[PDB]
RNA sequence: GGCGGCCGUAGCGCGGUGGUCCCACCUGACCCCAUGCCGAACUCAGAAGUGAAACGCCGUAGCGCCGAUGGUAGUGUGGGGUCUCCCCAUGCGAGAGUAGGAACUGCC
RNA sequence: CAGUGUCUGGUGGGUAGUUUGACUGGGGCGGUCUCCUCCUAAAGAGUAACGGAGGAGCACGAAGGUUGGCUAAUCCUGGCAUCAGGAGGUUAGUGCAAUGGCAUAAGCCAGCUUGACUGCGAGCGUGACGGCGCGAGCAGGUGCGAAAGCAGGUCAUAGUGAUCCGGUGGUCUGAAUGGAAGGGCCAUCGUCAACGGAAAAGGUACUCCGGGGAUAACAGGCUGAUACCGCCCAAGAGUUCAUAUCGACGGCGGUGUUUGGCACCUCGAUGUCGGCUCAUCACAUCCUGGGGCUGAAGUAGGUCCCAAGGGUAUGGCUGUUC
RNA sequence: GCCCCGGUAAACGGCGGCCGUAACUAUAACGGUCCUAAGGUAGCGAAAUUCCUUGUCGGGUAAGUUCCGACCUGCACGAAU
RNA sequence: UCAAACCGGGAGAUAGCUGGUUCUCCCCGAAAGCUAUUUAGGUAGCGCCUCGUGAAUCAUCUCCGGGGGUAGAGCACUGUUUCGGCAAGGGGGUCGACUUCCAACCCGAUGCAAACUGCGAAUACCGGAGAUGUUAUCACGGGAGACACACGGCGGGUGUAACGUCCGUCGUGAAGAGGGAAACAACCCAGACCGCAGCUAAGGUCCCAAAGUCAUGGUUAAGUGGGAAACGAUGUGGGAAGGCCCAGACAGCCAGGAUGUUGGCUUAGAAGCAGCCAUCAUUUAAAGAAAGCGUAAUAGCUCACUGGUCGAGUCGGCCUGCGCGGAAGAUGUACGGGGCUAAACCAUGCACCGAAGCUGCGGCAGCGACGUUAUGCGUUGUUGGGUAGGGGAGCGUUCUGUA
RNA sequence: GCGGAUUUAGCUCAGUUGGGAGAGCGCCAGACUGAAGAUCUGGAGGUCCUGUGUUCGAUCCACAGAAUUCGCACCA
RNA sequence: GCGGAUUUAGCUCAGUUGGGAGAGCGCCAGACUGAAGAUCUGGAGGUCCUGUGUUCGAUCCACAGAAUUCGCACCA
């Protein structure tokens, strides 16, 4: 699927947004996912809102990858109208070795349980990384 | 009137250009090659364009410009057979 | 190609380089006038003479007039013919007409150039 | 400052310092000459005052450009398996990184 | 008047022919057939589709040429018009759909001026093929410039079109001569923009024949967006209590009974729906029976699994099937 | 002969839309406002001639897109089409 | 017989419409584009079969001298878009300071693109020289077929879709044997003269079946031997890493697990355990105002923590191999069968059967070379599959010559 | 393309005596009516297609150009 | 779903030289009339569908969206 964006027509809005956590200090942690895959904005919200709703203990939870690749669909016959932007909103491109969610935290992992809850929402076997 | 709808060029036809002028045999002072019109300077072999280089050779005849900013548009300095 | 800084100042001349001959630059100063016969590939000056050197002969009046510009042309050209040059083009970078440069050129021909 | 050589690593910015030899600024426009409206341009003349803009030297490599020592991803090409896919052989190697050059050289 | 013969112009269904092209997610409706300039064309070239974006059918003596001076947008400061200063390769502008080029400039301003000359060749368009166009010489001569040099119209690529006939510029031409009417070579202008080009519209269930799947309306097959059903997470409702019926948002699947439907299979044709009547071969079920969950305290119910063993035997309106 | 004007619709025909008053609600009824001149009062009308329409009310029947009566803005019904 | 008579007559009407179109053998052996044509399932000049003539030296599989810019990549037009820092503007709350919100700019990390880029292939491709080749390339002219390829898979583009239009890769139907794959257009290997001998390839090699029940090593045990998925699993095997370990712990077994307090608030009620905030103190070896089950609310039952006993491997965690749950339907069920712990399967290897394959003995064709008048012979290189179609040989046959 | 007609103040038009530019309607005002209407009276409003030429002077002559309209021609 | 038309001050509508937002009616008021009526005069009344883009400036260009209407398509 040739990477896409817009410069076309305006579609729906972002189901995501709340970056959460404080960004006064930049860290280098994360949660890598072995395997490339396209994740829609919605599923990203469910996973993000899953951990954020569990890491009430603190914060410093952040995400680097965001959906920037639109995908249109077409319901009915066919013969006039390339594609409209429906349920299929922006989608993020994840690399075989890309870090998605990283939380600035020293060995006190209380979010591993949160990342686990989210790891069951995105279609891809993710693994927990300390580095 | 004014233009709109941003974009690159604007689609055309099939490129009409060749590359006549062996410049290693007999060569009458005329346009050596064909791609883009309007250009002067080179009076002999002056094949010089950014890259690995360019070249031509042998042909005694005053003046002999190129096509334009293409196959060595730069103007070198004289050149002929070896003893016209 | 783009226009070099020299071409932007149009002080040079590529049309005189395609021939493969020499030039006859005419420098002018509010005190003295200079002339040279420089050849392509750098600033190769074969022969040259200043109006101040004209005094060596027997010059009295000022050296910033027209009659002086003509005297220098005969000197620079005379020395040129002694060198081995016959033909030469005029190269006056920025100037008016009928000025001192014209008298310099007319003097060069009077010698044999 | 004069006078040469090599002659696009001398693109473009920036620093120190020196010669009343030289040179722009500056100064003055009686005249040659000249501005459609303006000696500003143009052109001519004298040199009070500096170096605040040349030049001679010389100190940074930013950025452009031209070379050199090291190498992962990517990629050329021909066989292997494998659900997709991936692997091997072989010629190189993104781009990052370590360095070279801000002139060089003779004479008065 | 007439009768009438002949001819001309107008009116003239009263009479007769689909002749009126194609593409096309069958066809029809809606959209397209000349030409220029990105992407698509997958680094030459060339390359399609009612392929996504946008235009040309003209305008102009100047938006031509040369020279002098000048250099722009835009932003900041003092007063959005103006003026002064600073920043500013330039994003300005350059006639036109875009790309490419350009600033002591092909850009702007001003002045001057006007090469859009005549004649004849060589070269360019894989692969032969005309008109036309362009780059580059020669011979003789117009404009501007000191000169080199620059022009064959407007920076380059769209603004165009035959034959016949007519109107316009030198000559040639018909027993024999004069006076006229007539007949060609080269070139320019006038129309065909359904624009390589006809002077001008329409129905057809009485149909026939020669062919073709290169033509649809059904059944089968693929897909399944729609449709049916299930699963994951679970907000929330539930007096309190997610998870004990219900169950949104979102995500992941199965079936293909529904529907829309990409035309390789049959239209050299397996005549259409439903019912009826008759013979043959099976199971994702309501009660009863055996079970799971329970918003299952008990009772009474809700939902789901299993099961054919037996039984599914009837009317009124409509030809009608649900 | 025709352009000219006029007559003629038992000539081919055309008769859309809106507001107010007024009703528990919807419609009909009346006037206007606009468009294209009028916009329909006799009868009778969704009738074999109205889509929407198995139109609305109702008879009748256990029930009837059937039928009959009425209302009826009359998609594309209406005058010897 | 009529939306139009019959018979004959000028019709053996005109058709870009269908069908038809019959002997043997030998050689070679397709394509689906352009310009114009009353032309588009037609020709001519041309892309392609074949034959004759003419000219002349390359061509391209290579290399060398140029032109393009796509994939990819990078990061890029535009139009979106993530975070932080700095500066400027506007609005609101209190002080002309600051805090909060919104839009634009720059930098770093983050990054974005159907219409981009600091960089950047493969690759195809114009012109000129070579190993190879020496007469190929190339120049001319004649006679043709011809400008209706499609389908399956994968990746697509247009397309809201039908047994597509239109591109790309591959592969077949084409022009392919033989052969295995159970059967099979394309998967693997490998290419047809005759008769014959030997040895190999396909594949097969325990038996029917012709060939070793062959060698080394290993796995599975499932008979898996082949549909199978999103999802689950201390079935089992292997590897790395944290903590606790024999000065009685980590887990078992025995007994505690308390006091103010039914913490406050809230709530019909909640007294560790709906929810809202705290979560201290007490006795002290331990006991969190309490991690779960449970009650309408209590009660009750465990855990955390500690002691005794038990005396030893235990606990949390990461990765990898294979199988499995998610799987109900049709008159008798299984890999070709028998059947095989390998007579399976996986990783290799060896010997054979097995092709009209390869090699050898007796009998060919076409093209080119040498010698030749020769297309007659001799020798030499290539040797021999074929539909449509092109070319060539041939014999059966009748009648009339001359012998 | 060819030929005819037409091209006067907003609108519709008269005006060939070459030497007055005018009428109706419309617009404004006055008079009248209680007022409004309609008469009626008054005023304003004209590059009289454009240029040039002919004459002393032309809307009203000649020539050239343009507009509008009609007939015709063309509309491969 | 597809295409065409339409979407200006309360109502009905004109308005393409892109740079004036206008007409009729209605509403309020003035005038007049004893007064009310009707003229007549005056004023108010318009995100000129919406956003964005384009231009020195757009109701009057381009793009996207919404509404109304008509034809067509769908309707076990």
């Amino acid at each position: 699927q040739p990477k896409r964006t817009k410069f076309r027509k305006m579609h729906k809005g972002r189901n995501r947004g709340l970056a959460q956590g404080t960004d006064v200090s930049f860290g280098s942690f994360g949660l890598k996912a072995v395997g490339r895959g396209r994740l829609t904005a919605r599923q990203i919200e469910a996973a993000r809102r899953a951990m954020t709703r569990a890491v009430k203990r603190q914060g410093k939870i952040w995400i680097r990858v965001f959906p920037d690749k639109p995908i249109t669909e077409k319901p009915l016959a066919v013969r006039m109208g390339k594609g409209k932007g429906n349920v299929e909103y922006w989608v993020a491109l994840i690399q075989p070795g890309k870090v998605l969610y990283e939380m600035d935290g020293v060995p006190e992992e209380l979010a591993r349980e949160a990342f686990k809850l989210a790891a069951a929402k995105l279609p891809i076997k993710t693994t927990f990384v300390t580095k | 009137a004014h233009k709109k709808a941003g974009g690159s060029t604007r689609n055309g036809r099939d490129s009409e250009a060749k590359r006549l002028g062996v410049k290693r045999f007999g060569g009458e002072s005329v346009l050596a090659g064909s791609i883009i019109v309007r250009q002067r300077g080179t009076k002999f072999h002056a094949g010089a364009n950014v890259g690995c280089g360019r070249d031509h050779t042998l042909f005694a005849k005053a003046d002999g410009k190129v096509k334009f900013e293409v196959k060595g548009p730069k103007n070198r300095k004289f050149i002929s057979i070896e003893a016209e | 190609k783009k226009s070099a800084r020299i071409r932007r100042a149009t002080r040079a001349r590529r049309k005189l380089q395609e021939l493969g001959a020499t030039r006859l630059v005419v420098h002018r100063t509010p005190r003295h006038i200079y002339a040279q016969v420089i050849a392509p590939n750098g600033s190769e000056v074969l022969v040259a003479a200043s109006t101040v050197e004209k005094a060596i002969a027997e010059q009295l009046k000022y050296t910033g007039n027209k009659d002086a510009a003509a005297a220098v042309g005969k000197a620079v050209a005379e020395r040129a013919l002694e060198k081995g040059i016959k033909d030469v083009s005029f190269d006056r970078s920025g100037f008016q007409y009928h000025g001192r440069v014209q008298a310099l050129a007319d003097a060069a021909r009077e010698a044999g150039l």
